[PDB]
Order: structure tokens, then C-alpha cells, then sequence
């Protein structure tokens, strides 16, 4: 869909960087956007 | 130890031969015959 | 063989490609401790040390008022005392940014390919990459003994056009620094700082030929200009066969210098972007911010289509056209146009 | 041996103290401040040993922040990838990696 | 590492930027271009071998095709012999011509090396 | 096509083997991961 | 005015083949020594240690041209090799001046 | 004159301050980590 | 032994055509030029 | 013009051609005092000197065991003392 | 050449500089 | 005289203007005041 | 012998 999503990962490696860009190369409809970010929902601070 | 694959006379070359036979002086035609390298990934073989 | 992949693959990948600079490969360089000297004018007399009569004199020759030398009546030695006012050099270290660089695989050695021991000790590493290269570039072209060229062709048609950007960067240092530091350097390191000494060594070990040699310096784009040069030279009857290529090494003084221009990419800043070594080189990315230092060489032997077919050697392609071209007036030396 | 010189030592050591006293410099003021900060460093490790005990390691590790704007990677070049997958699929058909059977060709087309 | 290609590159109709390998039916010609410091700009064009061969006769081409594969077999032998024994590089000691001949060889534009009795290529006396 | 005002050298060497610019399939780019070089490299090869 | 060349000839025929043995020997020092000594050196002395930076400056101040440039390093005999290089280049339609 | 006596007595004068500096760097690593706990949980929790 | 010395030397070269067409002085004709290597050896400077 | 030859010729010839190296023309080079550095390992503590906080660190970074740096509580500067074992560079000159 | 013309001048293998209204040499608009 | 086995390149370029080796009046020598270079330089030009 | 006093000397000399 035309969706812009922001995806959080707790294993931020080139391997995972790749995986997602792989995904976007194949599913990225015009208008869409993929933003990957390191995150750790164990952390109050990270969340906020 | 692979050399370049020699094209097929019939399948690959013949369709051009009609136009190109002797249409070029093979003494002012410059050709890359050998090929090597040493770099971060190894000789050209490993690198490729 | 079945196990090779299991044992070593893990290692192999981890110790080749673009990686963190391995100091072993560079006689101790560690960007995390860039060594400099700072001139310090001592402000109190220094303790006396022993010296040969010559050395003593040298010291006094430079400092004079600020040094005292005296004979040791007994041993024939001398004693050196730098007085206050004397100027000294104290080493310090810097934390440099470029920690990543594309380096030849960890373990590669010209000795394995069969290069002679003495020659190993006598020439710049760069020459080693070139010797091995040209040796394997002849094999990928069916030439075992380069003398085989002198079946089909006269001594004066095997040309040699290998160039580089600076090349001999290692001897170049021993000349301008390692010698001013009084470290043990060869007497002839001047020989090995020339771009065309590599080229020469190729001719003195492999293809003994009275062929043309035109060695170029087209900076970053040398390797192509070399193809041109070789190309043209061959299309003028100057030669029929002809080695062509480029080479350049990685060095402390080099890497440090590009970084002052803004050419290389800041490993520290990029490590702070989550970037991993060797995946810091994105040629078209939105995030592209600087290039990657790397070492090594590359050669390709070129021929007349005639000589080619007559000899019966593989043919990888046709050099259709080559050309070099400058841009307009400007004052920016590096600006691509 | 060093009895005939422990006398020396004792002497010079006092001689040192006097110079010190004259220069108005506390010799052992270095060790004094060290001892001190090494008591405060016990109060920390004390409290920090509480957290460690009430939560355990895996928790401890799992709450360390990790989000950092500078690591954020952005993928938005739909246009270029299209032409890729496009030109990619063309050659796919021609080699028979794709038959008109495979629902795949459909997916890709969409 | 083509992460995500810069929006600026979209203007460039005629270029497309592959982020994974594409196996094609074949390529005819290519353009290797490059730049350098001091306004050094150089470009080269290469063309597939077939097109050269299309200058000949099946006569010639198929006679060359036989020479080629004989070489590939000497080359193959050499490489494996060399990998094992550490001699992909053989340093030449003496030149082809004995010293006394040198001036002559240098001046006879047809003087060429003959195979000899040990397997060594020399200029003949 | 030597010094031919009516034939670009790119054309020339390509035509000598019976090809137009449409046969130039792969362009190998310097592409140094720097800011300006890649915007420019593309540009030159484009205009051409 | 070197632009006078662009009366009779196109921008792409004024070629530049000036070479040297090492050339830039002074910046070459500031790089390998004057900097390790922490003396005040330019940031771009790397620019000026290349044999072809001389050549470049010639083109950036005088003859603004899209001509060939092939700069050689023939050691002691450079100047002649340069004549060769220039010669050949001109005899291949690469340039006229 | 002091320094010489020191050197003769084989006693490092500033070895006191040296060891102090050192332990006051380790004391930063603690306060560092302990400042994490403090931020992910807040006071009332801590106390409780 | 030889003499160290400093300086440079240039000479601008042209096509006889362009020369006469422009009407510029002509100091001489570059009749022929060529470069040449010597035999195998291990002495880098030895003139041959 | 008529005098030019009289005045300067003497000079001109004497200050061109192959001559004795003129140091002015080479930022001070004098083959009579070729400057080198010799690595000397000091064998007694060296006197302390002032430094910026950065510089201090740099020095310590290189010598470590063989250097002590401390803050000046007041001026925010530092103090550098190379202990015995430290490696120094002392200039010397050659007659070339 | 003025900047706007550059690409054209670079590609027109006959474009040549004309004398101008000060005496300077310039590629024409 | 290009690649002409029966015409040395010296003859060639000289003959093209109607001259033999006898018209080569002045030979300008590298002649570096060194021992070997001058004995050799003379030699090459001589043999030629 | 004079090792246990070459220390002395060195001292006083400074």
C-alpha cells in the first residue's frame, strides 16, 4: 500500500539493514517509505 | 582454469559475418588478451 | 577439500575485504595512535650520555652553544650534555579517524607466488603487487614463458606502460622521513620511489625487451590513461604486445593526507551511524559521504588482433576506444568536471 | 649489610621530610585523597549491587537504551527498484526461472 | 551497498542502478569511465570478442579455436603445478641472447627466438 | 571517423563493429562513494 | 592569448603532456616530514605532490581545454618521452596543438 | 634537592596521585552504570 | 659524476597544417621519436 | 643601458650557473650542516613542562608508563614529565 | 564560454571562439 | 615505413624529407659527465 | 662493594 512505516530492531546489524532494504526493493509502492531504527522496548527512555 | 568462452560460429557469429567480414583491419584493432589483479579480495578470480 | 570451507571460510572473509586497519600489515601503523613529534625547548640542563667521537661532533655541530662534548681520556669516547636552551623532539600520539581501509588479504605474500627472496628485500611492496600481477596476467593469456612473444615478434614490440598515482610510497617515506630519523634505510631507496621503477623491474625479471615504455601519472584515473597510452602506442607500430595497468599502495602518510582534504570517509562518524567496516562504501547512496582507501594493483596485457589470432591466445574483449580529457579553467584541483 | 646503610636511609628520609615541610607540600596528600575516593567508590558499588540483585543480569542488559537517530536508515527509492525488478523479471522469463504457472510472476507483476 | 539511491539520480533517465546481480542474455559493449585529481578524466569502450571473430571465415576462426584450447591446457598444467610448488612466478636469469650476439639481435628486425634442446627459448647463434 | 566533425568518437568505434549507442549495455562507473563524483559521473555518461 | 587556439581549433584538441621524474618534491617533503614534525603545512599539500598537478595548473590558469592529458615519468629521460607521447597523441587525431 | 633524595630512596613521590586519578576513573564507570538504573526506574521505585 | 640542477623546459607542438594555417613560427620538425628498454638485469640505473 | 653591463655583469655571472649552494634559495639548506635526528632513550627523569589538556593527553597516549600528566587545578593546564626510559629525539648535523 | 553554454560548446565539434566587443575571446551565446 | 622490416625507423623519418643518415649533422648527447653513460651514449649512436 | 655506594656518589654528584 502507499504506507510509510517505521520499523524498530533490537539486532541492528548490516545483515538486518540488508533484510529490510531487500524487503523494500520488492514491496515499495510509490509513496511508501521504510525507516529502520535501532530500538529496545525494554527501555523506558528508548520508548519516550 | 577457464579461458573466455569462445562463442559459437553458427549460433553467435554467423549473423554478423555477412556485414563484418574483412570490414576491419586486424592490425589496428586493439584487444585485451590477458587479465589479472591483486586486491582486497584476492586475484581477479576470487574477486569476481 | 570438503573441509576447507568449514575451517577457514569464517576466517578468510573476516580477514579480507574492507576491514579495520591491521597494523601488522603496515609495520605498526595504528590510526588510533598517529605518531607526531613536537619541538620542545628544554629549560634545564640534560643528563650526559655516551657517544662516538663522530656522533659527539655532529651533536655539537648542530647545537654548539647549547651542547658540551668532552673526551673520555680512557675509552676514547665522548660525553654529550645538552644545556638549557637546547631544542628537543618529543613524540606524541593522535587518535585518527580513518580506522577502516581496503587491504590485501591477511597473509598474502609474493614469496608464495615464487618471487625471489633477494628481490623481495630490495623493492617496494608496490613492485611486489605488480610483479605478481603481471606474472598472473601473462598466464591468463596463455603465455608461460614471456619469451614466447619472441617467437612471433621482435624484441622491440613488447611494450610496457604500467603507471601509478604516486607509487613507491614506502621508499618515498624512507627517503623523506626514515632517513632524517637516522633509521636503517637502503642506499638506493631513491631507485624505488619512481613510478617507472616498478615498470622497469617487470622488464628486468620477466620480459626482457627493447620495447617502448611510457609510464603515466593520471592520479585516480591512471589505470585508464595507461590503457590509452598503451593503445595508441600499439596503433603506431611502436609495439604489438604491451602490458597495461595501474598500481598504488596504502600508507600512513597517504591516508592521513586525504583526510585533510576531506576525501576519505570518517570511520568514527560512520561507526556512529551504525555502519560496519566495508559497508561504509556506498557509491550512489543518499548517505555517501566520502571514499574508501584501498591498496593493490591491476594489469591487463594487450595485443594486435593479428598477433592475437596468430599466437592463438584468449581474447577477453576489444579496446574499442580510449581517451583522456581536461576540464575548464578553475582553481579547485580535485573538483571532478 | 644494609644495617650499615639503613642508618643512611633513615637520615635522608628525615632530610626529605624537612624539605617538604619547608616547601609547604603535603607528601602523603596523594594517598589521602585516594583512600577517600575509594570509600565513595564502595558506596556506589554497594547501591549498584542492590539493583543487580533485585533484577538479575538478563534484565539489566535488556534495559540499556539503544535508539540513536544517527543510525536511522531510510529507504524511499521505489522508482529505481521498479525498473530493476522490471528488467529483472524480463530476463527471468527468458531463462525459465519463471513459468506462467507460478503465482510468483503474478506477485511480481502487482 | 546501494542502500537507497539518492533522489538526485532520478533525473538520469538513461542510467539504472542495480542492487542485486542480473543474469542477462549477454552484453555487447561497455563503458568504463573514471576521473581523478587535476582534472584528469578518462573513458574507455569495450566490445565483445564475437564481433572481432565476425571479421574472419569459419575457416580461420575454427583454426584459431584449436590453437586456443591447446594453450588453455598448457596454462592449466602450469597453474596447478605452480600453485602446489610455489612457482606461478619464474624470475628470468639470463636474457634470450648470449652477450656476443646482442648488437646483432637488436638490429636484425626479424631475429626471433627458437625452441632449444633443454626447452629454453634462446636467440640462435 | 578520425577527426570527422559529423561522427562522435563514441559512435565511431562502436559503428566500426556495427553498433549504435543502443548496444552499450553496461556502464562501469568510477563512483567513489563521494558526494559530487557520483552526481557528476552519472551526468556526463547521461548527456553523452 | 592561448584562447587564440580556439579560433582555428576545438576545445578538445589542445593537449597537455608535461611530465617529470618526481616533481612536487617540496610538497612531497611537507607530507612525509614537515607534517610528522608538526610544522605548519597546508591541508592540501597532497594535491601538489602529483606529477600531473603541475600539468593541471597549466590548464586551470592559461589554456582552458578539454584536451588529452598524458603525463609521463621517464626518470632522467622524461622530457623526451613526453615529446613522444605528445607526438603520438597528435598523430592520432587526439589533438592538434 | 627533594627529587634527588626521592630518587635515591627509590620512592615515587606522585604515586599517590597516580593511583587516585585511576580509581576516580573507575568511579565514573560505576556512577555511569548506576545512572542507567536511576533513569529506567525513577526514585520512588528505587527506594521501594 | 654528474651535476644536480633545477628547472624546467617546454616546447609547444602542432600539426604542420594548424601551424601554417595559424601562421606561427616553425623551429623544426619532430621527425621521429621513440622509447626503448634494455635486457634482463638487476641493476636499476645501468644505462644500456 | 650602456652601464648595465658594467654594474651588474660581475654579479650576474657570479650568481648564476653552477655554483655553491645558496641556502637562501632552499629555505636554509646548507650541505655543511645536514640536519638529522637521533633517537635517544633518556636515562633520568626530565623536567616538567606546561601543555594544553589535549597535548598532555597526546604525550601520555604515546609514552604512557614513561610519562606523567596532571591537571593544574588553577589554570586548567597540564604538566608533562617524561620519566627515565622515555624516548627522545635530539637533532645533529652532518658535513655533506 | 558562459556557464549556461558549456554542455553545448563541449559537444559542437565546430564551436569556436569569436573576437569580442572588448577584444576578449569568447564563445558566442 | 611503419613496421617495415627493411627500413629502420631512423632511415624512414629521414627519407620522408629526402635525407639519408649522412645528413644527420649534430647529435645532442645526454652526456651526464658520468663514467659509463658517455662511453655508452657514444656507442649506441655510433653503432646506429 | 662500591655498588652500595655508587648510589651515594651519583646522588651527591647531582
Amino acid at each position: 500500500g502507499g504506507a510509510k512505516v517505521i520499523v524498530t530492531t533490537s539486532r541492528f546489524s548490516r545483515q538486518v539493514t540488508e533484510y529490510y532494504q531487500g524487503i523494500y526493493a520488492r514491496c515499495g509502492a510509490r509513496g511508501s517509505q521504510l525507516v529502520v531504527v535501532p530500538f529496545n522496548q525494554g527501555s523506558k527512555q528508548d520508548v519516550e | 582454469y577457464p579461458f573466455p568462452e569462445l562463442p559459437d560460429w553458427d549460433k553467435d557469429i554467423k549473423p554478423l559475418n555477412d556485414q563484418l567480414r574483412g570490414m576491419v583491419n586486424l592490425d589496428k584493432v586493439v584487444v585485451v588478451t590477458g587479465l589479472a589483479e591483486i586486491g582486497p579480495w584476492g586475484n581477479a578470480r576470487t574477486r569476481w | 577439500d570438503k573441509d576447507v570451507k568449514a575451517k577457514y571460510e569464517k576466517y578468510i572473509l573476516e580477514h579480507s575485504g574492507i576491514r579495520l586497519i591491521e597494523p601488522e600489515l603496515f609495520g605498526g601503523y595504528d590510526p588510533n595512535r598517529k605518531q607526531l613529534l613536537q619541538e620542545v625547548v628544554i629549560e634545564q640542563d640534560l643528563e650526559p650520555f655516551e657517544a662516538s667521537k663522530e656522533q659527539a661532533e655532529e651533536f655539537k655541530r648542530e647545537h654548539g652553544d647549547k651542547v658540551e662534548i668532552f673526551e673520555i681520556p680512557e675509552t676514547g669516547q665522548y660525553t654529550v650534555r645538552l644545556r638549557k636552551g637546547a631544542t628537543l623532539l618529543i613524540p606524541k600520539a593522535l587518535q585518527f579517524d580513518r580506522l577502516v581501509a581496503g587491504q590485501i588479504p591477511t597473509g598474502w605474500d609474493a614469496r608464495r607466488y615464487g618471487v625471489p627472496e633477494d628481490i623481495i628485500q630490495q623493492v617496494d611492496p608496490v613492485t611486489l603487487y605488480v610483479l605478481v600481477s603481471v606474472a598472473e596476467a601473462l598466464l591468463s593469456s596463455g603465455i608461460t614463458d614471456p619469451y614466447e612473444f619472441y617467437k612471433y615478434v621482435h624484441l622491440s614490440e613488447v611494450g610496457n606502460c604500467i603507471g601509478s598515482g604516486v607509487g613507491g610510497t614506502s621508499a618515498l617515506r624512507g627517503m623523506y622521513k626514515d632517513r632524517y630519523l637516522d633509521k636503517p634505510v637502503q642506499k638506493d631507496i631513491l631507485q624505488e620511489s619512481f613510478v617507472n621503477t616498478m615498470a622497469a623491474w617487470v622488464n628486468m625479471l620477466l620480459l626482457s625487451s627493447t620495447g617502448p615504455i611510457k609510464t603515466p601519472v593520471g592520479a585516480c584515473a591512471t589505470a585508464v590513461e595507461s590503457l590509452d597510452v598503451g593503445y595508441d602506442t600499439i596503433m603506431q607500430g611502436k609495439a604489438r604486445v604491451c602490458l597495461v595497468g595501474g598500481f598504488d599502495d596504502f600508507q600512513e602518510e597517504g591516508s592521513y593526507e586525504f583526510a585533510n582534504m576531506g576525501a576519505t570517509s570518517n570511520a568514527k562518524e560512520e561507526f556512529a551511524r551504525g555502519r560496519e567496516p566495508g559497508e561504509m562504501s556506498r557509491p550512489t547512496s543518499t548517505t555517501r559521504n566520502g571514499f574508501m582507501e584501498s591498496q593493490g594493483c591491476g594489469v591487463q596485457v594487450i595485443m594486435t588482433a593479428q598477433l592475437a589470432l596468430e599466437m592463438g591466445v584468449p581474447i577477453y574483449g576489444i579496446v574499442a576506444m580510449t581517451s583522456t580529457a581536461t576540464d575548464k579553467i578553475g582553481r579547485s584541483v580535485p573538483a571532478p568536471g | 649489610i644494609d644495617a650499615l646503610t639503613k642508618d643512611q636511609r633513615a637520615l635522608f628520609k628525615q632530610q626529605l621530610e624537612i624539605i617538604a615541610r619547608y616547601l609547604k607540600m603535603d607528601l602523603r596528600a596523594g594517598d589521602k585523597a585516594f583512600v577517600a575516593s575509594q570509600e565513595s567508590q564502595k558506596a556506589l558499588q554497594a547501591q549498584l549491587d542492590l539493583w543487580q540483585a533485585e533484577h538479575g543480569d538478563i534484565y539489566a542488559a535488556g534495559i540499556e537504551p539503544a535508539f540513536d537517530p544517527l543510525k536511522a536508515r531510510v529507504y524511499d527509492s521505489s522508482w529505481n527498484w521498479a525498473r530493476q525488478d522490471a528488467l529483472s523479471m524480463y530476463y527471468d522469463i527468458i531463462f525459465g526461472r519463471l513459468r506462467v504457472v507460478d503465482r510468483e510472476i503474478v506477485s511480481q507483476c502487482i | 551497498n546501494a542502500d537507497n539511491v539518492d533522489k538526485v539520480m532520478e533525473q538520469f533517465d538513461y542510467i539504472v542502478y542495480p542492487s542485486r546481480s542480473i543474469k542477462t542474455d549477454g552484453i555487447k559493449a561497455f563503458s568504463v569511465t573514471s576521473f581523478g585529481f587535476g582534472q584528469k578524466g578518462a573513458q574507455a569502450i569495450g566490445v565483445h570478442p564475437k564481433y572481432l571473430f565476425a571479421t574472419l571465415d569459419k575457416a580461420q576462426y575454427e583454426a584459431y579455436c584449436v590453437k586456443v584450447q591447446a594453450r588453455q591446457k598448457k596454462a592449466y598444467r602450469f597453474f596447478h603445478n605452480g600453485l602446489i610448488n610455489n612457482k606461478l612466478f619464474v624470475a628470468k636469469d639470463k636474457a634470450p641472447y648470449e652477450d656476443r650476439i646482442q648488437s646483432k639481435v637488436f638490429l636484425n628486425p626479424q631475429s626471433r627466438v627458437t625452441q632449444e634442446s633443454n626447452g629454453e627459448l634462446k636467440f640462435p647463434a | 571517423w578520425r577527426r570527422d566533425s559529423r561522427i562522435a568518437p563514441l559512435r565511431g568505434a562502436l559503428a566500426t563493429w556495427g553498433l549504435t549507442i543502443d548496444d552499450l549495455g553496461v556502464a562501469s562507473f568510477h563512483g567513489t562513494s563521494t558526494v559530487a563524483n557520483d552526481k557528476n559521473e552519472s551526468d556526463v555518461i547521461c548527456q553523452q
